[PDB]
C-alpha cells in the first residue's frame, strides 16, 4: 500500500494455533450459547447457557456446597479435568461461593448422562447487583453483549457435552480464561 | 533482527523485523504485537525446554480489557491478529507494528486509520533523516 | 479537523484541533484531554441516536484515580477543566492539549510548569523542521 | 502568551455540565458534610456526614439486613429511584454487606421525615481497618482529606433532604461516582 | 537543575540533571527512576516539616507488579537500584535515566540491552540537533 | 563506557537506606524463611515460615477469633507494635479472617517465649485454589519461587524473634509491603 513515495503500509497476520493449542479456550455461539473446552485433543466440552427455562430444581436435585467434585460422575474418565475446567470457568467468573447463589447439580440418579450446574442469576434470588455482574463477566469472557440486551427467571447452566466442534476457537478468549485463572492447573 | 518463524505467520514467508523497531517494545508502553511476541518467545524456550503461571508477565491485562470493552461497545477494537507498521521499502527500516483495528466483525478500512499510519511514517522518515545528520 | 461545539467550551468560539494531534490520542497514552474528547463524542452520538455502560471504555480509571490522590495530598493535579496546548500560530500547527495543573484550589502559574510547555514547544518545532525535509 | 519568537501558549477551558446534567453527582461542603445529587431536576438530594453524634439507636431503630428499601416511606414518588441513589452511594464505597457493620435506620414510625442510614465506623464496632478503608473511600469519592486529618466514636449518616444547592456540581465527582456503579441503572 | 543529594547516592557525588530529562518525568510514562527521586522529594519536604498515606501517590504500583512478576520467572527485572542514562559529554546534556536491569541476582552487562541504550542515544543527538535548527 | 564518538554511558546507584530506615521492610533468606522488620532501631523481628511440620494443635491451643492481640503476652512492652506488624503481614498476603482457614496461636501458658500463628494452607483444610493463592502472595511480597517450585501438608509460621542481622534489608520488599498496608500505623 502506497502511503508515500518511498513508504509503504504492510500487515502480517498472526497464527495462534500452536501456541494456545493445549490450553483452555472458549467460544461464542450466540449472545446465550457458549462452549469452554481445555485442548483440542479433548472429545469433551463445557456448555455455558443464559437460559429463561429450569433444569434443576431445588427439592428434587443436589446443592453445590464445597462438593462440587461428587456432581461428575466417578466412572468418567476425565472427572478430574472436567472439574479442573469447572473451577477455571467459575474463577473465570468471579464467583463468591461463599455468598453468591447456591449453584444445584443434577441429581445422582438422574437419567440424563450430563453434568448440569444450574445457577439462578435472577434479581429476587440473588442480592442487589448480582445479575449485572455475572452478565458483564460474561460478556468480559466470552464476548456478549447479553448485559447491554434488555418478571422473567434468568439461569446460567453450564453442562457437559461432546465436542463436535460448536465453535471456532478464539485465542482472545483463551487469554481471557488464561489470565482469570493464573498459576492453576487443572484439578 | 529478530525472524518470526514459519507457523507464527498464516503468509508462511519469512518476516525479519530490525532491533531498533522491537526494541521500542521494552519501553514502558504496553502493546499488543509486543505482548504476542512475548507469547511467542515463552512457546519457543518452552519447546526448547508453564504459560499459567507466567501469563500475567507476558500479557497485559489491563489493555486486554480495554479492547474487550471497546468490543463489546462496537467500538474499533484490537482482538491480536492483525498487525500493521510502516516499512520505508528502500532501505528496509520499519516502524513497530501496531494493531490493525476492527469492528463489526471486519478490520477497519485503511483510510479509517490514516492519520495513524500518516504520523508513523513521518515520524519513520524523520528519524531517517537524523540518523544521516548524526 | 475536530471543531468543538460551542456549548463544550466556556468560551464559546470555535476551536477546531487538527488531526495530527488528535491522533496522538489513539495511541498507548491514556490523557485527560483525549478522555474528555471521548466523553463529548459518546455525548453527540447518544444525542443523535448509556453513559454508564460506557463509562469504564471513555474514561481512564487509573488516570482520575492517581490525580484524586494528587489531590489528597495537596500535590498539582489534574481536575479535568482547563487544557493547555501549544500552537504555533503563524502556520496553525499545535500540540495534544494537556491538563493545566491545579495546587490549592488555583490553576498552576505558567511558569510552575515551565519546562512542561518549553519542551512540547521544541518538539512541535522539531515535528515542522522534519515536514519541510520530508 | 508567548513562549517564542513563533510559539504561543494556549488553552481551552471545557464547559462539561450538559455532558453531566442528567447523571448522578457528588459535591462537598467540608470534609464532614456531603450531598449527592441524582440529576439537576431533581428536588432531593442525599447527604452524607461523619458525626460524633448518634441519632440511630439499635434497641429502638431498624437494621439494614437485605432490606434497605423499606428504609424509604413507601409514599414518596421517587422511593424506587431514591433506593437506587442510596445503593450508588453504598456499591461507591465498596460497601461488604456480609461482613461490615450492619447500618441502622430510622423507625417506621418516626415522626421526623428523613430517612437517615446510620453506619458505625468507629475502629470498636468494626473489624480491624475499616474505618481506615471507610475514610479513604470517603476521601477518594467527595475529595475530602478527613483521613488525612487526625477514643471519640464516628458515624456515616446518610439522610435524604431537600435539594437547596447547597454546593456547585463537579463532574469529577460525577465521573468517580459513575466509575464506581458501571452498567447499572438507579433502582 | 535538580541535584541530588550525597546520601542519596552511593557514590557521593553531585549528580544534577538537567531540567528537560527531568520534565519528561511529569509525562503519562510511569518510571522507576521518576518513583524514586519522587521518594526523594518527599523524604526531603518530610525532613523539612506520612509515607504510608503518600506511598500510592508516590509509587506506580502496577509497574512495581511486574517488575515482581519477572524476578520470579527469572526474567529481567528492574530491583531500583542503578539507573543508567545517555550523557552528551561535550554539552553536558543527558536522556532520562532508565532502571539498569537485573537477571540471575547479577546487573546485566552493557551488550545485553545494547539497543536500549543505542536508540535513546540518537534519540538525544536528534534532538540536539533540533536545537540547533530551531 | 563509550558509546559513541560523543556520546558516553553513565550510570547512577541509589541509597535508599535513609529513605526507608524507619518503615517496615521485609527480607527472604530462602525460599522458606522471610524475616519482617519493623525499623533498624526494633530488636524484635517477625519470622514467616512455610513450614512441613506442626506446631500449633487445635485441641490445646487457641484460635485467632477476631483476638489477634490476645496472641502477644501482654507483659511485653512492645506488643501493640508487634501486633501491628502482624496485622502488616496478614493484609498484605490478602488475608480475609471471615473465611480463610482459621489462624492458630500458641496457648497462653505455653512455657516457650515465642508468639506462634500457624495458618494451615494445605489443599484439604482451605478451600480449593487457596493453596496458590497464599504461596503467590508468598512471592510476590518477599520474592520467593516456591510457587513455581513443586500428600504432605503446608503451614504457614509467623512466630516473633530477637533481630540477630538473619538477612540484608530490601527496599523493595518495603515497597510492596507498604503499598499493601497503605493509609494505616503499627497498631
Ligand atoms: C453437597 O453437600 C450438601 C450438604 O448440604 C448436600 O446437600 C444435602 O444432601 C442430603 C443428601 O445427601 C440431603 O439431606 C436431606 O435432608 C432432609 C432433611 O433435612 C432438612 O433440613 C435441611 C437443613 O438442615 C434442609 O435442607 C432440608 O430441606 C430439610 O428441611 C431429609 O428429608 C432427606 O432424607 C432423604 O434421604 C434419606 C437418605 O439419606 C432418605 O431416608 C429419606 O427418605 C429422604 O429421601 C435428606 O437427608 C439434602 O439435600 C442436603 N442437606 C443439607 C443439610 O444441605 C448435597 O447433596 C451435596 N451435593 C453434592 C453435589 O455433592
Ligand atoms: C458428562 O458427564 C456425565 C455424568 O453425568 C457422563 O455420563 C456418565 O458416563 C458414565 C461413563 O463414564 C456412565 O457410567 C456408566 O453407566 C453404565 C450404565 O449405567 C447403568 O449402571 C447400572 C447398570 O446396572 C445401573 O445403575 C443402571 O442400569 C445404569 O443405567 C454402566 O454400565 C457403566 O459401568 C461400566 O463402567 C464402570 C466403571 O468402570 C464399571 O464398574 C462397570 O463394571 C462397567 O464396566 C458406567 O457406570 C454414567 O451412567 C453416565 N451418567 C449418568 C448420569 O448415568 C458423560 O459421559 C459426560 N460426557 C462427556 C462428553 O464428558
Ligand atoms: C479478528 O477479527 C477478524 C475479522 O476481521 C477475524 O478474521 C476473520 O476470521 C474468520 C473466522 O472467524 C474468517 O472466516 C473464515 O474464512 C475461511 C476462508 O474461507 C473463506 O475465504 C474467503 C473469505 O475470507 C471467501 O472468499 C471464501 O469463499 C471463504 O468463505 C473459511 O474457511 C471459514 O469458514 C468457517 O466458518 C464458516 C462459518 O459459516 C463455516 O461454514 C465453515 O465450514 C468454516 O468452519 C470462515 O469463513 C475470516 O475470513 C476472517 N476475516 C478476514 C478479513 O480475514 C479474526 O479471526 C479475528 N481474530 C480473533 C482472534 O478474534
Ligand atoms: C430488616 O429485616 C430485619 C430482620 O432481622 C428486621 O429486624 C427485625 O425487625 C423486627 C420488626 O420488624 C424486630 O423483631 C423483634 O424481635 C424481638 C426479639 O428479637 C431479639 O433478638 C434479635 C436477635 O435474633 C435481636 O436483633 C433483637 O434486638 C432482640 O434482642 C422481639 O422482642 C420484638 O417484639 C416487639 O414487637 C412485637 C410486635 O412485632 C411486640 O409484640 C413485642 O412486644 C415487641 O414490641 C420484635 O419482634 C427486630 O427489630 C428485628 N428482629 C430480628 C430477629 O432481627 C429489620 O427491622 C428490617 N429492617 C428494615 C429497614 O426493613
Ligand atoms: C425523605 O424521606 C421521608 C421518608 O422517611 C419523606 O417523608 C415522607 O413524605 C411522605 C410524602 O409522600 C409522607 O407521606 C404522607 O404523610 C402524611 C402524614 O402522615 C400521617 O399519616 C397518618 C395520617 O393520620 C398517620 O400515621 C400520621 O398522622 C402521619 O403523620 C399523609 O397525609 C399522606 O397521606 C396522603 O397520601 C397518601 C398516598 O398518596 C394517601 O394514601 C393518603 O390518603 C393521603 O392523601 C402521606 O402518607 C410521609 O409521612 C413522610 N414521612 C414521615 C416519616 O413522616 C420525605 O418527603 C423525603 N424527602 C425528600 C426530599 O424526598
Ligand atoms: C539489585 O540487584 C543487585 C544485584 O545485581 C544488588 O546489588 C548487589 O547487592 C549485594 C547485597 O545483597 C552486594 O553484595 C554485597 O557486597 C558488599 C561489598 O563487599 C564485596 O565487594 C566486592 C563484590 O561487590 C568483592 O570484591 C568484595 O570481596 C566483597 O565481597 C559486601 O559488604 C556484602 O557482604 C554482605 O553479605 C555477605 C553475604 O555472604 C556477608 O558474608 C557479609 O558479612 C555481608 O553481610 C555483600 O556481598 C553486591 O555487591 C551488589 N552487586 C553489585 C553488582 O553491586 C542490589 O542490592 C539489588 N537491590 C535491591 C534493592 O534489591
Ligand atoms: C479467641 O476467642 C475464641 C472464641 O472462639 C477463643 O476460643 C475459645 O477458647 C475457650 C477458652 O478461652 C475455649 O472454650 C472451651 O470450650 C469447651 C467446650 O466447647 C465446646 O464447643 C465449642 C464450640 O461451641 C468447641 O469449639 C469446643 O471444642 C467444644 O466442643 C470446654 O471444654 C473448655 O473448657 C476448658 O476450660 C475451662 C475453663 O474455662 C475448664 O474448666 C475446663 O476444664 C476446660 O479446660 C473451654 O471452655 C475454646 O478453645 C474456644 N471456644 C470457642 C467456642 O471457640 C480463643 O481462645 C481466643 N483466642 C485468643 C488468641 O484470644
Ligand atoms: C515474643 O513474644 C513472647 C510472648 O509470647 C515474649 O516472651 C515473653 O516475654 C515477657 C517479657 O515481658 C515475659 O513476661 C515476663 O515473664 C517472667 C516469667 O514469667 C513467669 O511468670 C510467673 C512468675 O511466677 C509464672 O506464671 C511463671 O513462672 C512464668 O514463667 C516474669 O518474671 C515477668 O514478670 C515481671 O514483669 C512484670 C511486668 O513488668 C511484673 O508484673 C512482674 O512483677 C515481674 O517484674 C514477666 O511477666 C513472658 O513470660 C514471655 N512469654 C512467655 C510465654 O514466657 C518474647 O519476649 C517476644 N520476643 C521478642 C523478641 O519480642
Ligand atoms: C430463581 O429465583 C427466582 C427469583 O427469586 C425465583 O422466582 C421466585 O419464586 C418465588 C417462589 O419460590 C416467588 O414467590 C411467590 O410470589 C408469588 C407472587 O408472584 C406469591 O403469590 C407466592 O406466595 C410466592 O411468594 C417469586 O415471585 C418468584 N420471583 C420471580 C421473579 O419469578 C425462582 O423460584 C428461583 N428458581 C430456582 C430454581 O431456585
Ligand atoms: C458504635 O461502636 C462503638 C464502638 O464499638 C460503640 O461504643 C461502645 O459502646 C459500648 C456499649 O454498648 C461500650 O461498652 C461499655 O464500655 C464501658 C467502658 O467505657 C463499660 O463501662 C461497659 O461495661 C461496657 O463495656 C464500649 O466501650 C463502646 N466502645 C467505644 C470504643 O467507645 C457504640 O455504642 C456504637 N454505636 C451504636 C449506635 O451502636
Ligand atoms: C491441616 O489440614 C490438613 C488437610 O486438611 C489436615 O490433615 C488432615 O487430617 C485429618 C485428621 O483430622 C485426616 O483425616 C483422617 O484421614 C485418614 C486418611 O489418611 C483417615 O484414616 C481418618 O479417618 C481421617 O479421615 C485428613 O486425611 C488429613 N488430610 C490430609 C490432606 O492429609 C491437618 O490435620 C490440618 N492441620 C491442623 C493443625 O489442623
Ligand atoms: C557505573 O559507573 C561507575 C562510575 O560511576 C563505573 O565504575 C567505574 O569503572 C571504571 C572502569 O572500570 C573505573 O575506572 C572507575 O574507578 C569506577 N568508578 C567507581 C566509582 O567505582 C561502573 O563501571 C558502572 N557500573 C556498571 C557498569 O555496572
Ligand atoms: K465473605
Amino acid at each position: 500500500f502506497r502511503i508515500g513515495r518511498s513508504t509503504e503500509l504492510q500487515n502480517i497476520t498472526f497464527d495462534m494455533l500452536k501456541v494456545f493449542e493445549d490450553h483452555p479456550t472458549s467460544c461464542m455461539v450466540n449472545h446465550s450459547t457458549y462452549y469452554v473446552h481445555e485442548n483440542k485433543n479433548a472429545t469433551w466440552c463445557l456448555e455455558v447457557s443464559v437460559t429463561d427455562v429450569t433444569l434443576l430444581m431445588a427439592e428434587h436435585d443436589r446443592q453445590v456446597l464445597n462438593n462440587l467434585s461428587n456432581c461428575v460422575h466417578p466412572a468418567v474418565e476425565h472427572r478430574s479435568r472436567m472439574v479442573g475446567l469447572l473451577e477455571w470457568i467459575f474463577r473465570a467468573l468471579k464467583y463468591d461461593f461463599n455468598h453468591d447463589p447456591t449453584p444445584l447439580c443434577q441429581k445422582q440418579t438422574s437419567t440424563v448422562n450430563e453434568t448440569r450446574v444450574q445457577i439462578n442469576i435472577t434479581e429476587g434470588f440473588g442480592s442487589h447487583g448480582f445479575e449485572d455482574t455475572i452478565l458483564q463477566r460474561l460478556g468480559v469472557l466470552f464476548g456478549s453483549r447479553i448485559a447491554f440486551s434488555n418478571g422473567k427467571k434468568r439461569f446460567l447452566l453450564i453442562r457437559n457435552s461432546t465436542w463436535k466442534n460448536q465453535c471456532e476457537m478464539n485465542h482472545v478468549n483463551s487469554m481471557h480464561l488464561m489470565l482469570a485463572n493464573a498459576g492453576r492447573s487443572s484439578g | 533482527g529478530y525472524c518470526l518463524e514459519r507457523w507464527m505467520l498464516v503468509t508462511s514467508d519469512l518476516k525479519c523485523f530490525g532491533n531498533t523497531a522491537l526494541a521500542k517494545c521494552n519501553l514502558d508502553h504496553d502493546s499488543e504485537f509486543c505482548d504476542m511476541l512475548k507469547l511467542f518467545e515463552f512457546n519457543k524456550k518452552a519447546i526448547e525446554t508453564l504459560l499459567t503461571h507466567s501469563i500475567n508477565a507476558l500479557i497485559s491485562d489491563n489493555l486486554l480489557m480495554k479492547n474487550r470493552l471497546k468490543e463489546l461497545l462496537n467500538t474499533p477494537y484490537c482482538n491480536y491478529t492483525k498487525f500493521w507498521y510502516v516499512n520505508h521499502t528502500a532501505s528496509g527500516e520499519h516502524s513497530l507494528p501496531r494493531c490493525w483495528l476492527v469492528r463489526n466483525n471486519s478490520y477497519l478500512n485503511e483510510s479509517e486509520f490514516r492519520n495513524d499510519w500518516i504520523i508513523e511514517s513521518d515520524h519513520l522518515l524523520s528519524e531517517m533523516l537524523n540518523k544521516e545528520y548524526i
